[PDB]
RNA sequence: AAAUACCGGCACGAGACCGAUAGUCAACAAGUACCGUAAGGGAAAGUUGAAAAGAACUUUGAAGAGAGAGUUCAAGAGGGCG
RNA sequence: GUGCGAAUCGGUCGUCCGACCUGGGUAUAGGGGCGAAAGACUAAUCGAACCAUCUAGUAGCUGGUUCCCUCCAAAGUUUCCC
RNA sequence: UGGUAAGCAGAACUGGCGCUGCGGGAUGAACCGAACGCCGGGUUAAGGCGCCCGAUGCCGACGCUCAUCAGACCCCAGAAAA
RNA sequence: CCGCCGCAGGUGCAGAUCUUGGUGGUAGUAGCAAAUAUUCAAACGAGAACUUUGAAGGCCGAAGUGGAGAAGGGUUCCAUG
RNA sequence: CCGACUUAGAACUGGUGCGGACCAGGGGAAUCCGACUGUUUAAUUAAAACAAAGCAUCGCGAAGGCCCGCGGCGGGUGUUG
RNA sequence: CCUACUAUCCAGCGAAACCACAGCCAAGGGAACGGGCUUGGCGGAAUCAGCGGGGAAAGAAGACCCUGUUGAGCUUGACUC
RNA sequence: CCAAGCGUUGGAUUGUUCACCCACUAAUAGGGAACGUGAGCUGGGUUUAGACCGUCGUGAGACAGGUUAGUUUUACCCUACU
RNA sequence: CGGCCGGAAAGGGGGCCGCCCUCUCGCCCGUCACGCACCGCACGUUCGUGGGGAACCUGGCGCUAAACCAUUCGUAGACGAC
């Protein structure tokens, strides 16, 4: 594996990863976007609140037709959804990045999200069905998720 | 080419952002124009809208086919209890308009007013003027109220005063009070801002501001209704029948060539809850409260000259979707703006009265107070009873 | 008979030719898979590394998957991988 | 009406012992068949089916026609021509 | 020359655009000035010089005209009899 | 793998509704609406609106959404994972 | 002694409702066209178009009339008259 | 006005046509009907539900009309068989 | 003459624009916006393919003659407007 | 230096007196000598205790709040919003 960001010291840090992960590109992007700036108990709690429709995720980029919420005016902002297995794909991934770090012996109840980054899997194909003989493409979006924590206050 | 029949427009453009109204209520425009010639009074009321009934009354207006008959009426109920005053506001008249001079409050104001500094009462810590209601307290303190005072006789020219309703006495859910800048019309400024201290952290009846017969204008949003089509909000003609893609529509929303849709095409969106003032509503009789006398209450709020009886304008099962009318009320003549419970701001009229049907004088025969929840037969309990007998429940 | 002709067939030797969207349709399980009732039509598809030395063992998880170790000049070459 | 569907669905309709409806077997083949006749049908193809070859058919007509710098630089007029 | 006339159809002569930018005409294939290698100084053409906008911010000259539709620059962009 | 002197060409792309492959925006959008209807508990399980068992409420209503064949399909049959 | 289905009539009765749901023809005076039933452009025309029975001509007594076939002591009508 | 199924908001899943660049107007001139140019109006992130004025919107190298020394189906008193 | 602020209608026959008549009324003025306006409808008229009649043609067919039956697609993009 | 009086169209920093207050200087002619006299040279000299922000000191005086979500309502409502 070569991560994207190397951390900032390889004594404080440890990586958690996964390739292929089966969720919307455009939902896990905008709640890996939601969770950076977090303490990893405030994380846990906030992606709880989005599995239970709590706390919205504020959608920015990929925000085409994305409906208005009342729990997105926290954010500063008007769009909001609450993407159930994008937040149960990243929170999976924290638990293995809490694993790593007891494993690497660090204070785990002061690990910062330092850096998170979805990227685009190859997509995996099937056939809908449409008028007059024509077969479309349905085609599935997956995406790569890495992580980096750090041990802070 | 042309218009093949001529038809007028749909809808007026006078009234044309028809969107839901940013006020819940009802703000005055424009107060009346005043004389320092007149004694200083109060031009504007804060009342609740509790629901409509008939009227019984002889028409005297001579050479017309009513002269000397009797009419039935539809009358709005208004529940209106005492305004109490909690502040004075002064205004100076500035080249670029008229400018907000020196807001000056009283030393007690009850929590049903402070509720309105709030969105979390329950959250809250009932903080607001606890350090502004300690400058009557003290003799440094006061040498700047009295200054505020002598500073707003001398260059402010427009004083209004800000009356709050008591919501305690009302029937409604809620118990947080309307704020409202009533202008104080009449003399001098001298002498109406003497006035307005005197009646500071003091109630105001109905009484006082309007009198009876008088046209008044009432200030209120509408009733909502929601998001509706063209046909619905607009009224336009429907398609008929046939057509493909729907038959609740405008066909044709502009030529080719002014190559925009222009701002007077009838399209689809909000409809009602938008701020309107309809003027020349008269008001037939002024009610009274529910006293406590000897011990025994007295409620013959809707006794006329013409039954003696004891009945309330409370109908039987009180008004429907409000509650109980127990406050002095103003009974004014045909519809009002806005749904039960709504609050609405009674103006006094911006014209001058020199008609017939203006200055006609009210004398009420008969107030209907059959039940409104169903087709009601019987005034009072005690007809009902008398007609029906002895029932298996006794 | 001999001297002449020969894109089929069996076997060889060569080239100022092409170098995997090229050169045969076919460098591979190609007249294959698949399509058409049939006559017929007809593809895509080469490369880890010198050597499998193809990652024991610990650890999180239901698992896919990770985190550490380990082999190698190199996994910044990890099985469809120059 | 980017369908449920390269002709379908709903209601409402025509006929319902006869010139009726229908499965299999069988005969007719491409300038040919078959047609209670619409140039209809002949495998989603019909005023001449489908497949391969002649064949890279011909086009005074459309469309394109791939590096740089310097030097010279036009014509839409005469006569004859299905 | 034909046509009531046409930003119409057809000729002679010379000049242009097409094949050609540049300064002026606010704008524009053809008008007016002038044709171009890459630059500095000077100065002109045709047009300009209230502000946009380089230049009259001259103590410019002499008259004319008041418009409840003033008037204001080749081609040229809206007028007559009276 | 290249320089210089000669030699040879299937020798230079932005376009051809160019060929082949690959990826965008639209877009987390259109949509996932024909034929009445689902519900409470328990089991197995890491995991249940959808599996299985029970209880209830329903539909097909013998020209059936029931039991058997013909043509066509070719192991789709059955058990266990 | 043993009966299985009808039919007609009467009394009383209900808030004049009673083929109580379902099933289930709107009617009349004419004009044009085609007699009627039947058929037709599968996927924009079901019609007054085609057909039809009835009527009327034309060909031929077989070595023949009408038609097929590259060919023939070849073939269809014809197991006919 | 009422009902059912949508549309609408959410969890999960998730295409397509189309697209020089793109996207606010009045007049001017211009291939005589500008989103871009000239002179003026003017110009405030990111978005949701709608709507059918405009994009001379999409669709298919006009099925009308003409030309081509391009054809085919049919006809006959065309030419040659 | 100043003067476009508000009006300028309901019907019989016709696909009609236009026409003409009945009735009402203050009055029943004339126009433009791609001869406003089909992803707005409609499909009566024209203007494919089926058929009938009349005139013309030897015929196939023709009619600026009459007649009857004849598929009206898409917005989820940018702007405009709400 | 503490008070004595004003300022509202976008309040504006000033006028005047006592005393608490300390010199006898300040302005203008003439003597008296001095200061990196930095050896010909460029952004010199100001308004500047400017504007805007992260922070570290050392003193006092002071203050302990509301918004949004979540819940509820139904005068409101596609969703937000209210």
């Amino acid at each position: 594996v070569r991560y994207s960001l190397d951390p900032e010291n390889p004594t404080k840090s440890c990586k958690s990863r996964g390739s292929n992960l089966r969720v919307h590109f455009k939902n896990t992007r905008e709640t890996a976007q939601a969770i950076k700036g977090m303490h990893i108990r405030k994380a846990t709690k906030y992606l709880k609140d989005v599995t239970l429709k709590k706390q919205c995720v504020p959608f920015r980029r990929y925000n085409g037709g994305v409906g208005r919420c009342a729990q997105a005016k926290q954010w500063g902002w008007t769009q909001g959804r609450w993407p159930k297995k994008s937040a149960e794909f990243l929170l999976h991934m924290l638990k293995n990045a809490e694993s790593n770090a007891e494993l690497k012996g660090l204070d785990v109840d002061s690990l910062v999200i330092e850096h998170i980054q979805v990227n685009k899997a190859p997509k995996m194909r099937r056939r809908t069905y449409r008028a007059h003989g024509r077969i479309n493409p349905y085609m599935s979006s997956p995406c790569h998720i890495e992580m980096i924590l750090t041990e802070k206050e | 080419s042309h218009r093949k029949f001529s038809a007028p427009r749909h809808g007026s453009l006078g009234f044309l952002p028809r969107k839901r109204s940013s006020r819940h209520r009802g703000k005055v425009k424009s107060f009346p124009k005043d004389d320092p010639s007149k004694p200083v009074h109060l031009t504007a009321f804060l009342g609740y809208k509790a629901g409509m009934t008939h009227i019984v009354r002889e028409v005297d207006r001579p050479g017309s086919k009513v002269n000397k008959k009797e009419v039935v009426e539809a009358v709005t109920i208004v529940e209106t209890p005492p305004m109490v005053v909690v502040g004075i506001v002064g205004y100076v008249e500035t080249p670029r308009g008229l400018r907000t001079f020196k807001t000056v409050f009283a030393e007690h104001i009850s929590d049903e007013c402070k509720r309105r500094f709030y969105k979390n009462w329950h959250k809250s810590k009932k903080k607001a003027f606890t350090k502004y209601c300690k400058k009557w307290q003290d003799d440094a303190g006061k040498r700047q109220l009295d200054k505020d005072f002598s500073s707003m006789k001398k260059y402010c020219q427009v004083i209004r005063v800000l009356a709050h309703t008591q919501m305690r006495l009302l029937p409604l859910r809620q118990k947080k009070a309307h704020l409202m800048e009533i202008q104080v019309n009449g003399g001098t400024v001298a002498e109406k801002l003497d006035w307005a201290r005197e009646r500071l952290e003091q109630q105001v009846p109905v009484s006082q501001v309007f009198g009876q017969d008088e046209m008044i204008d009432v200030i209120g949003v509408t009733k909502g209704k929601g998001y509706k089509g063209v046909t619905s909000r607009w009224h336009t003609k429907k398609l008929p029948r046939k057509t493909h893609r729907g038959l609740r529509k405008v066909a044709c929303i502009g030529a080719w060539h002014p190559a925009r849709v222009a701002f007077s095409v009838a399209r689809a969106g909000q409809k009602g809850y938008h701020h309107r003032t309809e003027i020349n509503k008269k008001i037939y009789k002024i009610g009274q409260g529910y006293l406590i006398k000897d011990g025994k209450l007295i409620k013959n709020n809707a006794s006329t000259d013409y039954d003696l009886s004891d009945k309330s304008i409370n109908p039987l099962g009180g008004f429907v979707h409000y509650g109980e009318v127990t406050n002095d009320f103003v009974m004014l003549k045909g519809c009002v703006v806005g749904t039960k419970k709504r609050v609405l701001t009674l103006r006094k009229s911006l014209l001058v009265q020199t008609k017939r049907r203006a200055l006609e004088k009210i004398d009420l025969k008969f107030i209907d107070t059959t039940s409104k929840f169903g087709h009601g037969r019987f005034q009072t309990v005690e007809e009902k009873k008398a007609f029906m007998g002895p029932l298996k429940k006794d």
